[PDB]
């Protein structure tokens, strides 16, 4: 027979229910056989990682910054505080650079790198034997001074468009009418041309689109932080661990999610008109270990199910006790 | 008929349920191959690349001595050569997750 | 209470004796002879052996029973099969 | 070879000592709850505290970790199982089946009468979840949430005849004692019950911060959701007992007074009399090793964790940080074997772990124990 | 469907069902409800971008950059997620038991 | 295919469930065979059929 | 890959454009004079393990 409970409670700590039992007329109630059945909803928290390592960038070298930017401050009598230093890469092919950005592809009115997405990270040049020579104008694209450095080691940034880019909406884009405002991409357009280029003849040589995302780290943290003041240039060297695994579930035989032995949370098997508690449960015995032990003693005509045990709790033979016996490393092995 | 035999042959396993090599010819997967179980990689360290002799390249340097007056200056010694090679600072190396 | 405790049983052990059975002018050793035993054997507080085998079925199904779903079991949420089904 | 071999004991040992080995990398702040998940992930454990030279060549438990509960490891087999059964993502509903024990252990039986029963469960994520690390669930955002409970009942005949055959014809404590911390004596004293039903004893050592306050609504001061020996029998502090004295008011003998633990094959042969996964004989594992001896190397001398250096120049000094140093030969450890050995002692311990001590059979005790840097508690089932 | 389950069983070794029978449950990003979704196409997901061959088994190219492939489902940013299922069975075969037409 | 196919879950993938999993070079049984033929592009065969 | 994810380089300066519409570039002041920023993709070396 199923049975509805008649009354429940959801409490701040407990969940209540209460039932109403038939009289065994020419039958007898085998309380122990009944079993309930429990529906709902879980939570496992923000410490639940059920793996081990990163998932993003796990080739990275561990100490390997994204290409960011920062700003110096300089202080003195004449502050100069617009360095705004970079240190990156630039990928990105082009035949040349204007006023628009870097040139990809030619029909002429050529056609400039689209500022959404374009230079993918993803497209570099593929050639160790190039030797292309002439004007080897490059492009990419690097992180502006206002997104938190971190390396690029378990380093995420949500897509923001269809096309994969990943620039955050600028909120604020001011009209002279009151009116309202807009939202635009927050990329734009920086350009370096070299260190011992003469005044006279200054061209583009690098291009370098610049934007904010929503950088992240779901999956890691930070093991060495030089110095304290985010976005400086000492802090392009802070090394990333993957956080900890951390497996959540139930406990072996749904432990505890009964009230045994709780004497300010009891229950009664009493008559509805009797008002004798039949269940004494007190804390005098422990009644889960006592399940425990009888489960085990069960073994015996249980010994035929291999997987018996599967939900057991166990730990790793070798990782308790040790055994060192060295490594085979006779040869040495090159790069 | 081939597949009648097919099957005839598994319905004989009763009879054949001792030889353990009964079937070391039907085909079969890999059953991690089919179903995949990603948990990741126990990458929690770097693991380095080290030039051949402990050391990237570095500088030429000199001996000098504290001299036997008095005087804070230094002079050049004959007691040691020339040309030294001692690196500053740590090592170049290159980092690769095994 | 209604409880048959460890005490009754054994005070209902101990008091019992059949006064046939037992040969007081030499050595028999019964299950050493070939023969019969002079009285049927029988339980010291159940009488019935009909309730005796009802309880022996109850027993059972509560052990077979507690075999069966003694860990509980994980079932699909959205259907309704079991993800940890023991044959 | 090496690197395999650094990172597999790194992962598997080093990041699971106690946190009086790690440190708190500077420029960082993490927070100052020490059971939350940022602090258990945060702090940073220098690599060369587990290198590939540890004991080399013996099985040895490392002597921090004997103190340490095993089954909170990533590598428990039936943890993960039960983590994959609930499936991958952070949000998942769940169908689930539960056996009343109660009744289990006390097989009870209903005749007429119309009876109320009513039952309470638990929404404290601590006792109702676990946790490879341990980190307490309930500050970290876990949460569980029920929405029906339906009881299944199984009836049975039985004639009105045999019932009223029936009618007419019929007409274990447990004790938790206190151990403050860096104790070696404890005198305990039993309360005066019925001297019979003393079937034996067991008992066993446990922590404060793993036992919960059984007996209200709802433990604030329970905050670890990691392994529950108290309620699972994964007992591990066994090893950590000296000697057992009962006074010398008299005992049945399945009965001596004192009973040496470790100095003993008295105390092997009674808990083989006293007798499975929770039995004895199946977690009993001794162990033994070559040590460099103290007294007799006359050339000895002992440099601090912090002055050792072995492969110094290839790795992070004292941190999980890029190579610094310079190559320079090795101090630690010294060669117990080839042309320069070193003279040797034996050394020698056990484990045995998910299992209890069974004592064969107003009454005093006095309990020897290791000291430890924890509160702990000792745990005593007197089956009656 | 538990029908076909109950079916096949009922029809009832290696070529046989419950040896090679197998479900599969895995949590996926939700498609409708998760407001700030956009479903990158195959050739615009970059991830390891700079360290690895760019759709080619070819050498290093790229720059490093974060990932945005795939989302995160756990994490203090989880993403909502919905549940799916499926089976697999092989070396098998179906057994319906007992002018016909069928569909 | 990379590292984080489906973290933390069992699922086979999307495309290869229409794919004959036994036209694998892990097939036991055929490599089992190939062994028992040699090593070799020539080989003689004796058989009983 | 080195340690930075990236060889050597090349330093660099900043250029702007000119604020005439004339299609000349001048030197920058708002940007370092010297940056680092390489060029292609980076060093490496290969393995078989």
């Amino acid at each position: 027979l199923r049975f509805v409970p008649v009354d429940r409670e959801d409490n701040t700590y407990s969940y209540k229910v209460r039932y109403t039992l038939a009289v065994g007329d020419n039958r007898v109630l085998d309380m122990a056989s009944t079993f309930f059945d429990i529906r709902g909803v879980l939570d496992r928290g923000p410490s639940f990682k059920p793996y081990s390592g990163t998932a993003y960038n796990s080739l990275a070298p561990k100490g390997a910054p994204n290409t960011s930017q920062w700003i110096v401050t300089t202080n003195g009598d004449n502050a100069v505080t617009t360095t705004t230093n970079t240190f990156g890469i630039a990928s990105m092919k082009g035949d040349n650079i204007t006023k628009e950005g870097l040139q990809i592809g030619k029909d002429e009115k050529p056609i400039y790198a689209d500022k959404t997405y374009q230079p993918e990270p993803q497209v570099g040049e593929e050639s160790w034997t190039d030797t292309d020579g002439t004007n080897e104008k490059f492009g990419g694209r690097a992180l502006k001074p206002a997104t938190n450095m971190k390396p690029c080691y378990g380093s995420f940034a949500r897509p923001t468009n269809i096309k994969g880019g990943q620039a955050k909406n600028r909120k604020v884009k001011p009209t002279t009418e009151g009116g309202v405002e807009t939202e635009e991409p927050d990329i734009d357009m920086e350009f370096f041309d070299g260190r011992d280029a003469v005044a006279g003849a200054l061209a583009p040589e690098i291009v370098l689109y610049t934007e904010n995302v929503n950088l992240e780290t779901p999956d890691s943290h930070v093991v060495y932080k030089p110095e304290t003041s985010n976005n400086s240039h000492a802090n392009l060297g802070q090394q990333a661990m993957p956080n900890r695994p951390n497996y959540i579930g139930f406990r072996d035989n749904f432990v505890g999610l009964m009230y045994y032995n709780s004497t300010g949370n009891m229950g009664v098997l009493a008559g509805q008109a009797s008002q004798l508690n039949a269940v004494v449960d007190l804390q005098d015995r422990n009644t889960e270990l006592s399940y425990q032990l009888l489960l085990d003693s069960l073994g015996d005509r249980t010994r035929y199910f291999s997987m018996w045990n599967q939900a057991v709790d166990s730990y790793d033979p070798d990782v308790r006790i040790i055994e060192n016996h060295g490594i085979e490393d006779e040869l040495p092995n090159y790069c | 008929t081939e597949l009648s035999y097919q099957l005839l042959l598994d319905s004989l396993g009763d009879r054949t349920r001792y030889f353990s090599m009964w079937n070391q010819a039907v085909d079969s997967y890999d059953p991690d191959v089919r179903i995949i179980e990603n948990h990741g990689i126990e990458d929690e360290l770097p693991n380095y690349c080290f030039p051949l002799n402990g050391i990237g390249p570095g500088h030429t340097y000199q001996g000098i001595k504290v001299k036997t007056d008095d005087t804070n200056g230094w002079e050049k010694d004959a007691n040691v050569a020339p040309a030294n090679e001692i690196t500053i600072g740590n090592n170049l190396a290159m980092e690769i997750n095994i | 209470g209604l409880k048959l405790t460890p005490g009754l049983w054994t005070s209902a052990y101990l008091r019992k004796f059949v006064p046939e059975d037992y040969h007081a002018h030499e050595i028999r050793f019964y299950e050493d002879q070939s023969r019969p035993p002079n009285a049927e054997l029988t339980a010291c507080v159940i009488t019935q052996g009909h309730i005796l085998g009802q309880l022996q079925a109850i027993n059972k199904a509560r052990q077979e029973f507690l075999l069966r779903k003694g860990r509980g079991v994980y079932l699909d949420p959205q259907s309704g099969e079991e993800l940890n089904p023991i044959p | 070879q090496a690197n395999l071999w650094r990172s597999f004991l790194y992962s598997n040992v080093a990041l699971y000592l106690p946190d009086v080995y790690k440190y708190t990398p500077p420029n960082i702040t993490l927070p100052t709850n020490t059971n939350t998940y940022e602090y258990m992930n945060g702090r940073v454990v220098s690599p060369s505290l587990v290198d590939s030279y540890i004991n080399i060549g013996a099985r040895w438990s490392l002597d921090p970790m004997d103190n340490v509960n095993p089954f909170n490891h990533h590598r428990n087999a039936g943890l993960r199982y039960r983590s994959m059964l609930l499936g991958n993502g952070r949000y998942v509903p769940f169908h689930i089946q539960v056996p009343q024990k109660f009744f289990a252990v006390k097989n009870l039986l209903l005749l007429p009468g119309s009876y109320t029963y009513e039952w309470n469960f638990r929404k404290d994520v601590n006792m109702v979840l676990q946790s490879s690390l341990g980190n307490d669930l309930r500050t970290d955002g876990a949460t569980i949430s029920f929405t029906s409970i339906n009881l299944y009942a199984t009836f049975f005949p039985m004639a009105h005849n045999t019932a009223s055959t029936l009618e007419a014809m019929l007409r274990a404590a447990n004790m938790l004692y206190p151990i403050p911390a860096n104790a070696t004596n404890i005198p305990i004293s039993i309360p005066s019950r019925n001297w019979a039903a003393f079937r034996g004893w067991s008992f066993t050592r446990l922590k404060t911060k793993e036992t919960p306050s059984l007996g209200s609504g709802f433990d604030p001061y329970f905050v670890y959701s990691g392994s529950i020996p108290y309620l699972d029998g994964t007992f591990y502090l066994n090893h950590t007992f000296k000697k057992v004295s009962i006074m010398f008011d008299s005992s049945v003998s399945w009965s001596p007074n004192e009973f040496e633990i470790k100095r003993t094959k008295d105390w092997f042969l009674v808990q083989m009399l006293a007798n499975r996964m929770y039995s004895f004989f199946r977690n009993f594992q001794p162990m033994s090793r070559q040590v460099v001896d103290e007294v007799n190397y006359t050339d000895y001398k002992a440099v601090t964790l912090p002055y050792q250096h072995n492969n110094s120049g290839f790795v992070g000094y004292l941190a999980p940080t890029m190579r610094q140093g310079e190559p320079y030969p090795a101090n630690y450890p010294y060669p117990l074997i080839g042309t320069t050995a070193v003279k040797s002692v034996t050394q020698k311990k056990f484990l045995c772990d998910r299992t209890m001590w069974r004592i064969p059979f107003a009454l005093d005790m006095t309990f020897e124990v290791d000291p430890m840097d924890e509160p702990t508690l000792l745990y005593l089932l007197f089956e009656v």
